This record gives C-alpha cells, sequence and structure tokens, in this order.
C-alpha cells in the first residue's frame, strides 16, 4: 500500500562466537540515465587518444548496486575487533533488501 | 569494602596455606633427659605447586563508532624483547599494565 512501509532500518553488528553478522542499511537516489537510451561509446566518443588507451563499449540507461568494500559492512571499531582478535575471516552468508 | 591497594574484598577470602618440615631429631642421649631436644637433622625440601582458578567475564556491546584504545607492544626495534628474558636469563616487566581501555559512558 502507498501509506504503509515496506520495510525497517536494519543497521548494526552481532559477534556470535565464531560468526560475526552485518547489517547495513543505506538511503539511495537513482536519476534517469542516456535520456533512456542505450549509446555506443568508445575514445572515438571520448576524444581520441593513444593505442593504449582504446576500448569499445556500450552506456546503458541502467545502475546497479555495489557494496563490494569492507567500509560497506564494518564499522572502524568493528574492523579493530576483527584484526585485533582473529587470524582469519571470510564470507559465508548474504541477504539483499530494497525497500521504501 | 573494596580494598584501598585494588582489587576484591571478600569476608572469606581464599584460605591460608601453611607448610612445614617435620622435624626430625639427630641421635639423643643414652640417658634420659626431660629437656626438650635441641640437636635436628638439617633438611629441607622442595615440590610442585599448582592453582588453578576460573573467571567470569563481562563482555562489551558498545555502539561506538570510532575505534578504541588498546594496550599495544611497540613495533620500533630494541635490544630485548618487552616481557621476556634478557641474554643473561633474567626475566623482567618493563611497565605497569592497568585495565581501563575500553570505554564505556556514565
Amino acid at each position: 500500500g502507498v501509506g504503509s512501509s515496506s520495510g525497517n532500518w536494519h543497521c548494526d553488528s552481532q559477534w556470535l562466537g565464531d560468526r560475526v553478522i552485518t547489517t547495513s542499511t543505506r538511503t539511495w537516489a537513482l536519476p534517469t540515465y542516456n535520456n533512456h537510451l542505450y549509446k555506443q561509446i568508445s575514445n572515438s566518443t571520448s576524444g581520441g587518444s593513444s593505442n593504449d588507451n582504446a576500448y569499445f563499449g556500450y552506456s546503458t540507461p541502467w545502475g546497479y548496486f555495489d557494496f563490494n568494500r569492507f567500509h560497506c559492512h564494518f564499522s572502524p571499531r568493528d574492523w579493530q575487533r576483527l584484526i585485533n582478535n582473529n587470524w582469519g575471516f571470510r564470507p559465508k552468508r548474504l541477504n539483499f533488501k530494497l525497500f521504501n | 569494602p573494596s580494598p584501598l591497594m585494588g582489587g576484591f574484598g571478600m569476608k572469606h577470602p581464599p584460605p591460608q596455606i601453611l607448610i612445614k618440615n617435620t622435624p626430625v631429631p639427630a641421635d639423643p642421649p643414652t640417658a634420659f633427659n626431660k629437656d626438650k631436644l635441641n640437636s635436628f637433622i638439617t633438611q629441607y625440601s622442595t615440590g610442585q605447586v599448582s592453582v588453578e582458578i576460573e573467571w567470569e567475564l563481562q563482555k562489551e556491546n558498545s555502539k561506538r563508532w570510532n575505534p578504541e584504545i588498546q594496550y599495544t607492544s611497540n613495533y620500533y626495534k630494541s635490544n630485548n624483547v618487552e616481557f621476556a628474558v634478557n641474554t643473561e636469563g633474567v626475566y623482567s616487566e618493563p611497565r605497569p599494565i592497568g585495565t581501563r581501555y575500553l570505554t564505556r559512558n556514565l
């Protein structure tokens, strides 16, 4: 419905023995890209360059979600906990939500 | 009643443990004498002692964003390693270490 929220703000960390679960929530804005068009791009369209910098490709009207950085998930204090107390870590599970 | 030099004050603390070598008399005279014996064999004793203590901990669940202050060793080079032995075999504690590095609100 229009007048009902689709999700809550979840942002904390839980340290559970040999596991740690991080949760992050952020506010995003998405514009219209490319005037809804697909465009061919190249160093020709960028103005030319040397051979080492030539390319050919496409830009799309879509955007994308990226969280491939550690500070997207760990606060500085949580990072301190992790690195001061552990020989190792690795990711196991992921859950992703888009709402409101 | 927290002790003023620091620590835990108890009405029934860990009890005192007392130890002594039993006296072993040297050869007594062959005629009776009522005085207490004054001549003893020179003795001492050695052994192992073990103490095991279980401690309960109270963990932090702080919401502080920035990193805390932590006790750490310093990387800079030195002749000896802190809290180790020297070339002559002597162990030393180079500094006093307290307990108050994490933080809490009032």
